[PDB]
């Protein structure tokens, strides 16, 4: 009488390691736990006054930035809901390329809420309808909110304006110089043709100089020197070539046959001629810049030297795709000189030094380009790969705003107006679902919270002030964030503009994670054995 | 203690009634795990490997595959429903359920001192009568779009959420009626089930054509073509090392760069038979060739290739030669020797979609495709193949409808109407099979059990209900999974393979049989 | 104890809204009075 | 679970896992003690971690020597050591319908349905059931042949046929002779006496006293015809004083005088024995027996014996009580007023070796109140399963005088009583009348266990049985040598009325427990 066994059926078969939780409370109230937690963690980064959290992966690398998704990506979450949950935030983040924190807390607050009304007396089935129901009337109200356009992407102050509000969340203080960086960079990039291709815009870290010291560059810039003597040209004539630049050998076996004196006394002579004739060949088309996907031979290095003709070694092909690209050459196969419509063509190629790296650059004088590239500067490694990721937000809602040109008014104004006008709706539906549509309503609420809390003031108080204006009428108001108390403000007019596409997807994201999570009811976890990778 | 443990001590074993318990008792469990499963109504389960990796299911195979059991008769259950799951493609809660319940009401009995080879002889019986009535409660019909859709709707509703089922509908009978010869067999190697991860769920549809999960690997090469011929070939365009070491020879740099340009020329006429087929079928830049190539292409037959405006792909998949030969109706071909615009395929459009890292072909507006393509878009990983699973289940019954024009009532209502007809033919039953005949009758009693308690509504009042309705007006009345009333499974539309309830008479009754007969577990093959 | 649960369960959320929870313990000890005496309000006499 | 959360290691068994656990342990219970049932059972050897060997097919015995730790099972066997505490009998039985109701409860709670309504339906048929007992009991003269009977149903289930017939004989007498009219019967006045030198048939009933302990001092007599017996508990051996006294001599001489006086405290209790008995008989033909509780010493002995005394030392406390009512003499805790009337009287004391042990005999007495029964046999085993049996035998009869009725049994009285139940089931409202049904059924069981313990098939028999109780109306019970129904009352098969409407009120009480158990816990550490 002092043990209690197993009970007979399942539990018995049950594996040695495997877990098995069944029902509300050991299943559906964890998970929901789980995400909570998961939210929490990452609620305090969220906004302008966010705060970046310094996460050491398990390779010892340290990550400090406020982007959630490449928070959630470095932590290890081992919790499986949670796992949902990051997969839909990355989903989010694939997708347009900003909200993956939005995403976050709707997702944990939504399930809260319904955990919540678990505890008051709904049904699973209840709550995932209401939220349904609720999701459907969000994306029809959403239309309605939009406040104004982007009506031109051409322009450098407009797109500048647009593009500060995505990269003032990170990179708070200095964002409006981030902003015209960006927006010259992608303005360059976006010809006449609607396409907008986000690899066009490269960037180079070379650090020393503080991040105000980071520029535009019309081209390309490559952390390497150069092969041969010559160092600048300023009419460049870029021959590219994926092929090693020597001698082209046979592919099966090659093995030099010599039989009399006279053919070994003549061979390295007569293929040192054949390797000059074809260099002086490439030359005599008027290039003066080639660049090679392989290796570099000593007798070619050495005529090209004689030829005054400047050598450039990409290793990767993905830069000399990109090269060609950006200068209009064709990658030939072999050693024959280009023809006028494979030559590429540069105002200026030369070898320089940034602070203490040698690179070289492809520079375009024109204000055109398939490919962009910014410099960025910075004092320290970490600093520049988080003004990195600032500049990858940057471009997707660029690249958003070329999808779809309606905006939506930012600093929870719009959370508001949703939750106020589904709030509304669900009063008058009857039924059991009035409470989920209501509880989706309300989760609406976590997004001024959260910017609220973070910049320092009572969340009630704004939340409150927040329905008031917006119950006169004014749809377009947000907290402002530069004061020490509870404070709204116009967010038309502030220009703080979030992108509508990105605050669709994020929501209809958000609630799929939510109810898929809500829709587990039993977990049969395996013994976690290994599985380094 | 036993003869076995004497000659082997290390030797698990199990004798006379403890057999019967070990094994009932592992049925038992298997059935109370998988009870939950049965239904549009039934609870989904979440799966997490030992990697990690989260598997959201409701299949009882699927389950039964991701189950943490190492017991025998576990695995001779999963055995059943595996061949379940491979022939008739559903049914595999059903199974796992009516094995549990029979061998459940046979232990009734046998632990009241009866022996169990009369409750087998009962069960044969009965399975023998229940067959009969099987063949006679069979609706044979002629089947039109709507009843492939209400047979599609009876199991994706089943598998996965209500609208997404909707939609997997409309998808998976399209599909089957365009592959669908007429009185021919329907090959499921026809289509193509390909997944996207970008859009929402219910964002999958079908494709009347063909996609590839590749495309063409050079820059230079057109991304999207109007008007296409399509060219789809088993033949190596890149370089091809000589079977018997050949090796070469020279004595100077010059004599070196004709071997090597000489070298080619064995690809080259290849590549330029293709471009000299290509410039007689098309003068113009109005239409276009595509080459599907299951073998590689060298980077200097790409250029080759693109430099005349040709898009192709290559290491193609082997089913996908005939798949493109049914759907765009060219000729594949194994060598170029013999090649004319005949053997050339058709497509209306051809365009690339870039999707992360991966590339991704469409091949449309096909003439009248013979093989499509199912593209599975979701969020999630785990999404795709809880798709990926519905949508095999639904192909299954589709085809499974189409093979017999019969198609029986589904919501419990072929079992009360099969069990009420077993208790009335028990009395002919001589000796004290009836027994056995009554407790398959119980067994059978058990989907309308399970139905109406997943759906929350009491279980033995709904039963009786549905019982006394069946018997008062002889109609094939189902469980209503939304108010527990009797329901006509027929003019609702709640349709059940004829093929899938047979399998399951049959494999039931055959392992619960040879179970029962069980009267020894012996592991003595060590040492 | 399932009351205790309860007020516990309740007050998080209020801790989780940036209210200092001397705050809480005011109201729930003016709640307490007024509990009392509804309670002492609402009682009926018994004959023993 | 929440617990596991608080107290890590922690086992807990929660909602359907409880009901599995307790069923499948009641069924393990069960499907041990199923063969005990009946005469017809089977021997079970139990052998301890110290190699003892005990055979028995008793069922609280069996309980307490199998080697289980289960919980349920520790509280089927609290309910059944509670029952053969009370009344001494049906603790098979007991197990059993626990068992079969839990069993019949689960077939119905597998359907969905909750155990409350199973439990209101059990509280229903529990109700009924003590009606129909009361309204089917025979109430009767308890005379020799009636008590016999019952005896013997119960022995011939405890023991070998001849074993049986031999203790039904010496169980019944040994309870009519102790028994006073119209006063309750104290079974302390037999005693068990057990003896390892003769068969098993040898067990007999003495109309006295067996002492276990015989004459220390080797000139004292072996055998008295006529003796006077006083029963004393008085010391009378060397006693030191309570306050340190110690002696203080200076010569030989003193010391010789101090150890002389010294013995004069004792000396004069034995020359008050030794006055009374040469004034209570001045020849030689009378004997005089003592039996202390308290120790002799060696001169005291040495100075009873001179004057032919026969005295027994360390005898046991009941012994006093048993001595006194047999013999008929007062046990005295002093001499301080002793007359020849405080003397019992015994027609022959004799001393028996046996081995190293010695045993005296008190027979021969006037009307002995209190007797004994001499258990014999050639093992340890063979007396201490004669020893239960012989329990349960006093315990049926003194049950059977206790109250003046007496219950057919043979499994006739849970035939009826479940017939009884189905017919007054359509009476309950509600779903009540599955509880009924299942309680019914549990009932049921005995026959069923006595039908396969005698070798034949359980639905067949219960069928014919259950056809002939229903065409006649009759008790009709289980004939384990034919199968064929019988009516237990001719034929002699009784069962103690008490016992029948204890093992109602436990199994019903027990069942109802723990089929409203939802979570086992074991959080202590
Ligand atoms: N100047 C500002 N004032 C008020 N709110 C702002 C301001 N700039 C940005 N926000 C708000 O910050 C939110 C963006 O948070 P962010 O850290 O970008 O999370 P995510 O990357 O998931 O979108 C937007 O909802 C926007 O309304
Ligand atoms: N809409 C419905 N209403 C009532 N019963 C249904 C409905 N859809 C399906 N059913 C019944 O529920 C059962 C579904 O079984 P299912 O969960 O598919 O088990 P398996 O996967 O083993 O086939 C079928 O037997 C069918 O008769
Ligand atoms: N001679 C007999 N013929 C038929 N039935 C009998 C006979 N003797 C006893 N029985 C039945 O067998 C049962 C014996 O039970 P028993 O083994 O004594 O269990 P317990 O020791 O727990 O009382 C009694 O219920 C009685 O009705
Ligand atoms: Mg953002
Ligand atoms: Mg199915
Ligand atoms: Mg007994």
């Amino acid at each position: 009488a002092l043990h209690v066994p197993k009970a007979p059926g399942f539990a018995q078969m049950l594996k040695e390691g495997a877990k098995h939780f069944s029902g509300l409370e050991e299943a559906v109230y964890r998970n929901i736990q789980a995400c909570k937690e998961l939210a929490q963690t990452t609620r305090t980064a969220y906004g302008p006054n966010g705060m970046n959290k310094m996460v050491i992966n398990h390779l010892e690398k340290l990550f400090v930035t406020n982007d959630a998704a490449t928070i959630l990506r470095e932590l290890e979450v081992q919790h499986p809901a949670a796992k949902m949950i990051v997969m839909a935030s990355h989903m989010q983040e694939q997708e347009v390329g900003d909200g993956t924190n939005f995403v976050l807390v709707f997702a944990g607050a939504l399930l809260e809420l319904a955990e919540e009304l678990l505890r008051i007396g709904l049904s699973v089935s209840e709550v995932i309808e209401g939220y349904e129901i609720a999701c459907r009337k969000a994306h029809e109200i959403l239309p309605n909110l939009v406040c104004c356009s982007a009506k031109n992407l051409r322009d450098i102050d407009e797109v500048s304006s647009l593009l500060r509000t995505s990269i003032m969340s990170k990179q708070y203080g200095n964002e409006v110089f981030l902003a015209k960086l960006i927006a010259q960079a992608c303005v360059s990039i976006f010809p006449d043709s609607g396409h907008f291709n986000v690899d066009n815009i490269r960037v180079c870290k070379i650090l020393g100089s503080g991040i105000s010291s980071s520029s535009v560059l019309h081209g390309m810039v490559f952390k390497k020197e150069t092969e041969g003597d010559v160092t600048s040209v300023k009419d460049a004539k870029i021959a590219v070539y994926s092929c090693p630049f020597d001698g082209m050998i046979t592919e099966t076996k090659g093995t030099v046959l010599i039989k009399t004196a006279e053919e070994l006394m003549n061979f390295s002579k007569g293929e040192e001629n054949l390797m000059d004739a074809q260099v002086k060949a490439i030359a005599d088309t008027g290039a003066n810049v080639v660049v090679t996907g392989g290796k570099v031979a000593d007798m070619a290095l050495h005529y090209a030297n004689k030829y005054n003709i400047m050598l450039v070694r990409l290793n990767s092909k993905w830069d000399l795709r990109r090269l060609c690209k950006t200068v209009g050459a064709t990658a030939l196969p072999r050693l024959t000189p280009p023809v006028l419509e494979e030559m590429g063509h540069c105002d200026s190629v030369y070898l320089s030094e940034v602070g203490d790296t040698q690179v070289v650059v492809f520079k375009h004088e024109k204000e055109d380009g398939a490919i962009s590239t910014i410099v960025l500067r910075g004092s320290t490694d970490n600093l520049m790969d988080d003004i990195e990721r600032a500049v990858d937000d940057g471009v997707n809602t660029f690249k958003v705003l070329t999808r779809d040109k309606r905006l939506v008014p930012g600093g929870g104004a719009t959370e508001i107006e949703l939750a106020k006008q589904i709030t509304s709706y669900g009063e008058t539906c009857p039924g059991l679902e009035q409470y989920a549509i209501k509880k989706f309503a309300e989760a609406f609420e976590a997004i001024p919270r959260a910017l609220a809390e973070n910049s320092g003031v009572k969340a009630n108080e704004v939340i409150s002030k927040l329905y008031a204006v917006h119950q006169e009428g004014n749809k377009n108001v947000g907290l402002d964030i530069e004061a020490e108390v509870p404070a709204v403000k116009d967010m038309l007019e502030a220009g703080i503009l979030d992108t509508y596409l990105g605050k669709y997807w994020a929501i209809k994201l958000a609630t799929n994670a939510a109810v898929t999570v809500l829709r587990v009811d039993q977990i049969i976890m395996a013994k976690p054995a290994g599985g380094p990778k | 203690m036993a003869a076995v443990k004497t000659l082997n001590p290390k030797a698990e074993v199990a004798r006379a009634q403890a057999a019967l318990a070990v094994n009932i008792s592992a049925a038992r469990g298997l059935q109370d795990v998988l009870r939950t499963n049965l239904g549009p109504k039934g609870t989904m389960k979440m799966l997490v490997s030992g990697a990690g990796d989260i598997k959201l299911t409701k299949d009882g195979n699927v389950l039964l595959h991701e189950m943490q059991i190492q017991h025998p008769t576990a695995s001779l259950i999963a055995k059943v429903a595996t061949a379940q799951d491979d022939i008739t493609g559903d049914g595999t809660t059903s199974n796992v359920l009516i094995i549990g319940e029979l061998l459940k009401q046979a232990d009734l009995y046998i632990s009241e001192g009866l022996h169990p080879r009369i409750i087998t002889e009962g069960f044969e019986a009965a399975k023998e009568k229940a067959l009969q009535f099987l063949e006679e409660v069979k609706v044979s019909r002629e089947m039109d779009r709507e009843t492939l859709i209400d047979v599609a709707r009876t199991s994706l509703r089943t598998k996965v959420h209500a609208e997404l089922a909707d939609v997997l509908t409309e998808a998976v009978v399209d599909s089957i009626l365009a592959i669908k010869k007429q009185d021919e067999p329907i090959d499921l190697f026809m289509i193509e089930i390909m997944e996207m991860k970008h859009k929402s769920e219910t964002d999958t549809s079908l494709i009347r054509g063909l996609v590839l999960d590749h495309g063409a690997r050079h820059p230079d090469m057109k991304k999207r073509v109007e008007d296409a011929y399509i060219l789809t070939c088993n033949v190596s365009l890149e370089y091809e090392k000589t079977e018997v070491n050949s090796g070469f020879f020279y004595k100077s740099a010059e004599e070196r760069e004709k071997l090597v340009k000489a070298e080619r020329k064995f690809i080259e006429d290849r590549v330029k038979k293709i471009i000299e087929l290509k410039r007689k079928v098309c003068g113009d830049s109005d239409k276009g060739f595509v080459v599907i190539n299951q073998k590689g292409i060298d980077p200097f037959s790409l250029d080759a290739l693109s430099k005349e405006g040709i898009v192709a792909l290559r290491r193609a998949k082997r089913r996908n030669m005939e798949r493109l030969t049914l759907a765009c109706g060219g000729v594949a071909l194994n060598s170029f020797d013999d090649l004319s615009p005949d053997c050339l395929g058709h497509a209306g459009l051809v365009y690339e979609y870039t999707l992360g890292e991966e590339k991704f072909t469409f091949i449309e507006k096909c003439n009248n495709p013979r093989s499509v393509t199912l593209l599975i878009k979701g969020p999630n990983k785990h999404t795709l193949t809880q798709i990926k699973d519905a949508v095999r289940d639904g192909l299954r019954a589709v085809k499974n409808a189409i093979d017999d024009g019969c198609v029986v009532p589904g919501a419990g209502a072929v079992e009360v109407a099969m069990a009420e007809a077993l208790i009335k033919h028990k009395p002919s039953v001589k000796g004290r099979a009836q027994l056995g005949v009554q407790a398959f009758a119980d067994a059978l009693l058990i989907i309308p059990k399970v139905l109406a308690q997943n759906s929350g509504f009491d279980l033995q009042e709904t039963l009786v209900k549905i019982q006394a309705e069946h018997s008062e007006s002889g109609q094939l009345v189902g469980v209503d999974l939304n108010t527990g009333e009797p329901m006509v499974a027929a003019e609702v539309g709640v349709w059940d393979n004829y093929c899938v309830k047979k399998q399951l008479l049959h494999s039931c009754t055959v392992i619960a049989t040879n179970i029962l007969l069980v009267d020894e577990i012996m592991r003595a093959g060590m040492s | 104890i399932i009351l205790a649960g309860e007020m516990l369960s309740v007050a998080e959320h209020f801790l989780e809204q940036q209210m200092h929870p001397t705050v809480v313990i005011s109201a729930y000890r003016k709640a307490l009075d007024d509990m009392i005496s509804t309670l002492k309000k609402i009682s009926i006499p018994v004959d023993i």
